[PDB]
């Protein structure tokens, strides 16, 4: 219920 | 009411929706699961969200207590005593490598010139692989930040000058895989005097400005100008007790003949942050033994 909800991700490879 | 938070690692950014009853631990745990990090005890969620103070979030307290999206930096909070002996996962090692390289290149961790060149060459071996006169020729290292600005400012070389010196070390790293170039980077960095140290602005009883350093091995007092050389060193095994009350912090040495070191912080919360790093570092130090 209080667990965060991921809305966005950016992954840098280099 | 949903709260928007951003957490950045050294090579990622995550945006989250949390409620006012979400714990620091729930945020931390979902960060580490997303990126696949197991060696969690080194890391913490940083935030310059005090009324101006650099701080670390508390996992067993609701995020909804201390606040400047809410911006968090997922960063190593404690440093190993021996990076080659202790960091197990490649991801852990990579995250230290990137955090340490940013501290060096941003002038935060002082670095001598030849060390900066050698470090930059390992960083180059990690980002480019083997040097190939075919693949990497003229200017392969323009557009690349490889040397701290204070090193360049104190020296007399041009950018091409610097790339050239870095290029001659890159080639000696032929055959080095990226992960191993990142560890070799850390092996050198962890010898730097400012590496792995948390610095706090303090004042002694006479009102002189000093630094307190907390690191993996104990506490150090520096004169305000010499952050490299501890003026007074307090290894864990030489401390009888440490204490603070509001802004006054006292270190009592094990030597019953030797005097206390008393200093003052600007606010209570600084002394609390000093002691938590003290406790955290002392416990990891004991766990290794």
């Amino acid at each position: 219920d209080s667990e965060p909800v991921l809305k966005g991700v950016k992954l840098h490879y280099t | 009411k949903p709260i928007n938070v951003r957490v950045t690692t050294m090579d990622a950014e995550l945006e989250f929706a949390i409620q006012p009853n979400t714990t620091g631990k729930q945020l931390f745990d979902q960060v580490v699961k997303t990126i696949g990090l197991r060696e969690v005890w080194y890391f913490g969620l940083h935030y310059v969200d005090n009324k101006g103070f650099p701080t670390w979030l508390k996992l067993d307290k609701k995020v909804s207590a201390q606040e400047v999206p809410l911006q968090f930096k997922f960063r190593a909070k404690f440093y190993p005593e021996d990076v080659a002996e202790e960091l197990i996962q490649d991801i852990t090692q990579k995250l230290f490598f990137l955090q340490v390289k940013e501290g060096i290149l941003s002038d935060e961790i002082y670095c001598p010139p030849e060390t900066a060149v050698l470090l930059g060459s390992y960083a180059v071996q990690a980002k480019f692989g083997d040097y190939n006169k075919e693949v990497h020729k003229s200017g392969y290292l323009s557009s690349e930040r490889l040397i701290p600005q204070r090193v360049m400012d104190q020296h007399k070389l041009t950018r091409d000058q610097w790339e050239d010196r870095i290029q001659v070390w890159h080639a000696e790293h032929r055959g080095m895989l990226k992960d191993n170039a990142m560890l070799e980077y850390l092996k050198i960095a962890q010898d730097l005097e400012m590496y792995g140290i948390n610095y706090f602005e303090i004042k002694n009883k006479k009102g002189t400005d000093l630094w307190l350093g907390v690191d993996a091995l104990g506490l150090n007092i520096y004169e305000k100008d010499d952050k490299l050389t501890p003026k007074i060193g307090f290894p864990w095994s030489e401390i009888r007790n440490i204490s603070f009350n509001d802004k006054k912090f006292v270190i009592k040495p094990i030597d019953k003949k030797a005097p206390d070191f008393v200093f003052y912080a600007p606010r209570l919360r600084i002394n609390k942050r000093i002691l938590q790093l003290c406790m955290g570092n002392h416990e990891l130090y004991m766990r290794r033994r």
